[PDB]
């Protein structure tokens, strides 16, 4: 049931909610204005016509103009500190926007961690995001800082904001493992 | 409760509060430079004032922790830079007087203005008025006028201001536990507390003198060749065995001999390599040029550019929608932000400038993991030397033949090699005696070895002796010719441009040897050579965390600045120059 994906305010990318199912994707993608459908190691035709041991759909809100940072191989701020795609299994990254006939909750704006590093007397260690995990700055995002203490020092989180459009633009990272249609 | 722990937590707090403020100041300055308005400049000044106030407040707070008790090298090195009081040592009246003197000197240089009585409304300033005369004109009288007017209308009025500036700077330096201001400037190369890697402040003078003594034969041969070539352009103005007039050196001060290439080209029939037409015909925009530079750096082994570099950095002139100061600069804004600001045009000079500025950013991405105070080059000459070696390989015809910018059937012969080497030596070898001379003069004017009544006599004696340059018209002691230069009148050390030139060929020889390059060193590119990129990165990633001697040894295997790599680079030209000077006099008569 993909109702929580379509019902409720979409979270920010750093606070993405993962929905694991252990289906009719034609209907699910019919009511989103799919702008980009980048499928890795799997055809865009076979994702809805194959049985899977386990299916995961990570969904979060992220602007379309900033989607170049979530592309594979991107590095630096906003590219490795919010979410990292897991390429161990075949993936399908979908950048879409819900259609007008469907109602979606609209958050205040788009928020993401531009850079979550650990500064101190011995330097700044970047706390990059592991594939499928969070940024360690999730609870202090987008902008904040705490005192870990010791060699690490201060956990500094630097965020960014963007004025969101008339409708939310949401990213879906679909991952399957080797759930029948 | 230990002093070490107190210093460590103080530096923790300082680094936490300095990354945000420095990033805010950098963002404000970048917004000003990218788009000049009245609000953006005011935001820039507010951010700079806040950053300076924070820096002063943390510097006064830093003196509580003594250096002798701190054991960690990182903490000690951060505290060293934090407790440098500087102008704060001087009293409020003295500090205000020094700042005012610097401000008037800088404004006098910036608004330098020249006009003959024949047209008081047709006045010419330095940029680009007199620069064009000094760089392009071929008239002895016109260049002499543009030289004397600039050194008698601007330099003549900086003399008492420069004397007071020297007095105040010596006061500040000696009150800061230095011998004089020259010792304070040389303190950048000082290393203490590291066994086998120590460097003294006074050792820099001896090393620079020794390296210049080793440079001198090549410079003398190049000077003789340039004098012989200029004798054909000014038949009745240059003596065969004498010095070179100061106004016939291709620019105002003779800092670079680049604009003398047209007169001193060895083989004018054979044209130099220029791939501008190739990129015009292949439709190479700014994005393609910078992606080619990124491909070069990745092939070397260094990381590719960040995504934010490709969206937050503007590489083309925005037009009239927003005025922009697009002098090509690299920007380490802090907090992982790197941006190149330049008006890229389809030209080989802008193609090599892309590699040059790309190499400045790579150093920043390398040491971005260092503490804020240690995020710099090992010394003041490391950063620009690292930048300058990336354009050495980029301009190599092998690199141009690998990216398709040069015809694969292009005939690289000895004539083109000599032309390229002469062009390189005009800008590189010709600026070393000038830099050494200027820094020596400043060093022992600050030291008090030259009385204020002997400033202009000693300066021109240095010009005739070290550089072989004779003044067109004698100058008594109201002029300030050194102050006619930007760095002298704007309080900038000049030796960074000497050591860099010796570091740049030290790295290139070390990297090429790591690249298993066979043949002349000037025909070397470090492309597709990970063994050279690793050696470069092992020094780049350190920052100021390790002594510049150790950082040098990490690449070149030697602890000290050396000149043999520089002389090896110009070896094909040195033999050709020696053959060309068999029937001429090498050296100048004073
Ligand atoms: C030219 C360049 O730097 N490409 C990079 C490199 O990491 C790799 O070629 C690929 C990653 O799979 O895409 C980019 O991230
Ligand atoms: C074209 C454009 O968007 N300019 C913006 C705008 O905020 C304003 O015109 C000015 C600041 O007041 O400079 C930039 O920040
Ligand atoms: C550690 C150290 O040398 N501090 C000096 C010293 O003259 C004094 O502690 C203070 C000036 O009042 O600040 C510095 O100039
Ligand atoms: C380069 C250096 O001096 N490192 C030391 C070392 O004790 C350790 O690497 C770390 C603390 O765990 O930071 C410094 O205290
Ligand atoms: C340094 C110099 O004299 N260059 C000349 C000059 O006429 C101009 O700079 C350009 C012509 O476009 O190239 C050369 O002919
Ligand atoms: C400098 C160099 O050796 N480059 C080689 C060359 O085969 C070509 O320039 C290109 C092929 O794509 O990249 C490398 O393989």
């Amino acid at each position: 049931d993909f109702s929580p994906l379509l019902t409720g305010t979409p979270p920010q990318v750093y606070n993405f909610n993962r929905l694991s199912f252990t289906y009719n994707l034609t209907k699910l993608l019919s009511l989103f204005e799919v702008s980009e459908f980048s499928c890795n190691a799997i055809s865009p035709s076979a994702l809805a016509s194959t049985c899977y041991s386990s299916l995961t759909v990570d969904y979060f809100a992220f602007p379309l103009s900033m989607a170049s940072y979530l592309r594979p191989g991107s590095t630096g701020p906003t590219a490795e500190f919010n979410y990292r795609q897991d390429f161990s299994n075949p993936t399908c990254r979908v950048l879409a926007t819900p259609s007008s006939n469907i109602t979606i909750t609209k958050p205040s704006n788009y928020n993401w961690i531009r850079l979550c590093r650990t500064t101190g007397a011995f330097g700044n260690r970047d706390q990059k995001v592991q594939p499928g995990h969070y940024s360690r700055c999730r609870y202090i995002a987008p902008t904040g800082s705490i005192y870990l203490g010791g060699n690490e020092g201060y956990l500094v989180s630097d965020g960014q904001s963007a004025s969101m459009t008339e409708r939310v633009q949401m990213t879906f990272v679909i991952s399957v493992t080797f759930v029948c249609p | 409760s230990t002093i070490e722990e107190q210093a460590k937590t103080f530096l923790d707090k300082f680094n936490h509060e300095a990354e945000d403020l420095f990033y805010q100041s950098s963002l404000a300055s970048w917004n000003y430079n990218t788009n000049i308005t009245e609000e953006n400049v005011q935001n820039m000044n507010n951010a700079g004032d806040k950053w300076s106030a924070f820096l002063k407040e943390q510097s006064t707070l830093a003196q509580m922790y003594p250096l002798q008790e701190i054991q960690n090298l990182t903490v000690k090195l951060q505290l060293q830079a934090l407790q440098q009081n500087g102008s704060s040592v001087l009293s409020e009246d003295k500090s205000k007087r020094l700042n005012t003197i610097l401000n008037t000197m800088s404004t006098i240089y910036s608004t330098g203005k020249v006009c003959n009585p024949d047209n008081p409304q047709e006045c010419l300033l330095l940029e680009p008025g007199l620069n064009e005369i000094m760089a392009n004109s071929l008239d002895y009288n016109e260049r002499l006028w543009a030289w004397e007017s600039w050194r008698s209308e601007v330099g003549k009025q900086l003399r008492p201001l420069y004397e007071e500036y020297v007095v105040l700077k010596n006061e500040m330096a000696r009150a800061n536990h230095y011998e004089d201001y020259g010792d304070y400037w040389r303190g950048d190369y000082e290393v203490n507390g590291v066994d086998g890697y120590d460097y003294s402040r006074g050792q820099l003078i001896e090393d620079v003198e020794h390296t210049f003594e080793e440079i001198k034969p090549l410079y003398e041969h190049l000077h003789a060749y340039v004098r012989a070539k200029l004798m054909n352009a000014y038949p009745s103005y240059i003596s065969p065995i004498g010095c070179l007039p100061a106004h016939l050196l291709g620019d105002m001060w003779g800092r670079f001999w680049t604009n003398l290439y047209s007169l001193t080209v060895p083989f004018g029939q054979k044209p130099n390599i220029d791939v501008t037409d190739a990129m015009v015909d292949q439709a190479w925009d700014a994005q393609r040029i910078f992606k080619e530079a990124e491909k070069f750096f990745v092939s070397v082994g260094l990381p590719n550019m960040t995504q934010g570099f490709w969206e937050n950095s503007m590489l083309t002139d925005p037009g009239n929608v927003q005025k922009a100061v697009c002098h090509p600069t690299a920007w380490d804004l802090g907090k992982g932000d790197f941006r190149i600001l330049m008006c890229t045009k389809v030209t080989m000079d802008d193609f090599l400038t892309a590699h040059h500025e790309m190499g400045h950013i790579q150093y920043d991405m390398a040491y971005a993991a260092q503490p804020f105070l240690l995020r710099n080059g090992a010394n003041e000459g490391f950063h620009e030397a690292v930048g300058e070696i990336m354009s050495l390989s980029a301009a190599t015809p092998k690199h141009l033949k690998s990216i398709g910018l040069l015809s694969p059937d292009f005939q690289e012969d000895n004539e083109t090699e000599i032309n390229f080497l002469l062009k390189q030596a005009l800008t590189i070898v010709g600026t070393l005696p000038f830099t050494y001379m200027l820094e020596k003069w400043r060093w022992m004017v600050f030291k008090g070895e030259i009385p204020k009544d002997q400033w202009m006599k000693k300066w021109w004696e240095m010009k005739r002796e070290i550089v072989g340059v004779v003044e067109p018209v004698p100058h008594d002691e109201t002029y300030c010719d050194p102050a006619s230069l930007f760095h002298v009148s704007n309080d900038y050390s000049f030796i960074r441009y000497y050591t860099r030139t010796l570091y740049q060929f030290q790295f290139q020889e070390a990297l090429c040897q790591a690249a298993k390059h066979e043949g002349p060193l000037h025909k070397c590119d470090i492309s597709n050579s990970t063994e050279a990129g690793q050696k470069l990165f092992n020094m780049l990633r350190l920052g100021k965390s390790e002594p510049w001697t150790l950082a040098l040894e990490n690449v070149v295997g030697a602890k000290n600045m050396n000149v043999r790599p520089l002389l090896n680079y110009f070896e094909p030209l040195f033999t050709w120059l020696k053959d060309q000077n068999k029937n001429s006099f090498v050296g100048w008569s004073t």
